[PDB]
């Protein structure tokens, strides 16, 4: 970070695979970079490096990840377009320009081997070269830093894509083109100001959709139609305006990750225990009063986040869960700790989060056993 | 005041067509997503079709996709569901469903296939 | 300010991820920019 140039001793290793050069002016890529052949990741932050023919030939076959964070258009080296075996790319910097839009990325076409492309470049609209390179992509990440992103039938043409992330694209409403991507398996739309997500009724067109991410939005209510997505295992809808949970949502018995923290929840439906594969529960910062009995049906509940909740008493069924690996209780108005929590074989002191002045309320035998299990 | 009423149910032969009309009063049908579900005896209620609020995008149950047709007329604030190529496997009572602040299930119409 | 009050802070509309806001300026009127940007604010504090 912030050196005069490339030291010549850094070529002393063969165990290197990630190189990160940031704010290091006028670094010329020597042929001596051949001293490390297994290197596959390279970070060039705020530095357009000058390259040599042996170095370019070496990089044309033995590089996989290139990170380009640029304060200027000229800070992007041109020669990076010549590489053929690249598979991970990252372009950070506001390349959006008037009447020369997405022209700095014209050499992206030759990256046939590419599978991963991440974009944090304040792109107001979807670039055409992105559509060109989406014929064979496996992961596309777009981050506009809250800028409104417009597609208008330009994202459905990436049939081979397997992961889609449109973070802070300010869509405010799901575009239909995403439903055309039948190969798409996991979708992330974090912080896009979503208020009505009934478009999930089209999600049945995705037969391998097992994870959905629509968190950090203004979603008021969860449509019951999400019960049609039985495949889902991880569902993320926390940081929203949800006060009630539809019962039909609990038709997806495959659900394993259910995080709904920072919401207006007050009751946990009796159907929450219908999901045997439920492994992670997170309702932190809510108004939950008590744990429903069915919530203990999931014996493999390996995570439990109950913090900042108004629970009055801890149910005694918690000891019936033996796969409990971690649970946080800090921030709750509990009179005393039930001893059943102490009978979990997988539980540890570090796994448990609770106030010491109440943690001492447990009998000394249970506390000593917990400390011993924490030690080794 | 949000009221969903179903009309057009009854008995119909296999391979025929039937019109199920869902009428709404309290809310406009132009800006609201509408849903049609069905329930058969010995089986929990099953979703059939859904219609959007923008773009006239319509989805249907894969078992009956292409067999039924859902449309809406905003002037009468109604949803028309035309069922074609009927078979005994879809003998069920069909309900109109919406969520406007709260859930709303319609009266429903039982269609039997002979 | 006079005839340009609550105009120098009109850039507050650009901070889309802004949540908290505390103002201690002896003001008499709510800024229009703050009025528009408060749709996503979680806490607004004023100490006139």
């Amino acid at each position: 970070f912030m050196l005069s140039g490339i030291p010549d001793t850094v070529f002393d290793l063969v165990e290197l695979e990630v190189l990160k050069l940031e704010l290091i002016p006028d670094v010329t890529i020597p042929p001596s970079i051949a001293q490390l052949t297994g290197l596959k990741e390279l970070w060039l932050y705020h530095t357009a490096a000058k390259i040599e023919a042996p170095a370019l030939a070496f990089l044309r076959e033995n590089l996989r990840a290139l990170h380009i964070k640029f304060t200027d258009i000229k800070e992007i080296p041109l020669w990076i377009y010549s590489l053929k075996t690249l598979e991970e790319l990252h372009l950070t910097g506001n390349l959006s320009a008037e009447n020369n839009r997405y022209i700095v990325i014209d050499g992206l076409r030759e990256l046939k081997r590419l599978k991963v492309l991440r974009l944090k470049s304040n792109l107001s609209k979807l670039p055409q070269v992105v559509t060109d390179v989406g014929v064979h992509l496996q992961k596309l990440s777009i981050n506009n830093e809250g800028t409104k992103l417009i597609v208008l039938n330009s994202l459905k043409k990436m049939v081979n894509l397997t992961e889609l992330e449109l973070i802070r694209c300010d869509l405010e409403r799901i575009p239909h083109s995403i439903f055309s991507l039948h190969n798409l398996q996991e979708i992330d739309l974090k912080d896009n100001n979503l208020k009505t997500i009934e478009e999930i009724i089209s999600f049945q067109h995705l037969h391998r959709l097992t994870c959905l991410k629509l968190w950090y939005n203004h979603i008021a209510y969860i449509p019951i139609q999400i019960g049609n997505l039985t495949n889902l295992e991880r569902l993320y809808l926390n940081r929203n305006k949800i006060e009630k949970i539809p019962t039909q949502l609990f038709y997806c018995r495959k659900l394993r990750y259910l995080d709904l923290s920072h919401n207006n929840l007050t009751f946990l439906p009796a159907d929450i225990g219908l999901l045997q594969n439920l492994q992670n529960l997170a309702v932190t910062a809510n108004r939950i009063e008590a744990l429903p009995p069915e919530l203990f049906q999931c014996r493999k509940l390996r995570a439990l986040h109950l913090g900042n909740n108004v629970l009055q008493s801890l149910p005694s069924r918690v000891g019936e869960l033996t796969n409990l690996t971690q649970i946080e209780l800090r921030g709750n108005r509990l009179e005393c700790l039930p001893v059943e929590l102490g009978e979990c074989p997988l539980l540890k002191r570090s796994g448990l989060v609770v106030e010491e002045d109440l943690f001492s309320t447990l009998p000394p035998e249970v506390k000593e056993r917990l400390w011993r299990a924490d030690k080794e | 005041q949000v009221q969903l009423v179903e009309s057009g149910g009854g008995l119909v032969q296999a391979g025929g067509s039937l019109r199920l009309s869902c009428a709404a009063s309290g809310f406009p049908v132009g800006r609201h997503f509408m849903y049609w579900y069905r329930q058969a005896p010995g089986k929990e209620r099953e979703w059939v079709a859904a219609i959007y609020s923008y773009g006239e995008y319509t989805e249907y149950a894969d078992s009956v996709k292409g067999r039924f047709t859902i449309s809406r007329d905003n002037a009468k604030n109604t949803v028309y569901l035309q069922m074609n190529s009927l078979k005994p496997e879809d003998t069920a009572v069909y309900y109109c469903y919406v969520y406007v602040g709260n859930e709303y299930w319609g009266q429903g119409t039982q269609v039997t296939v002979s």
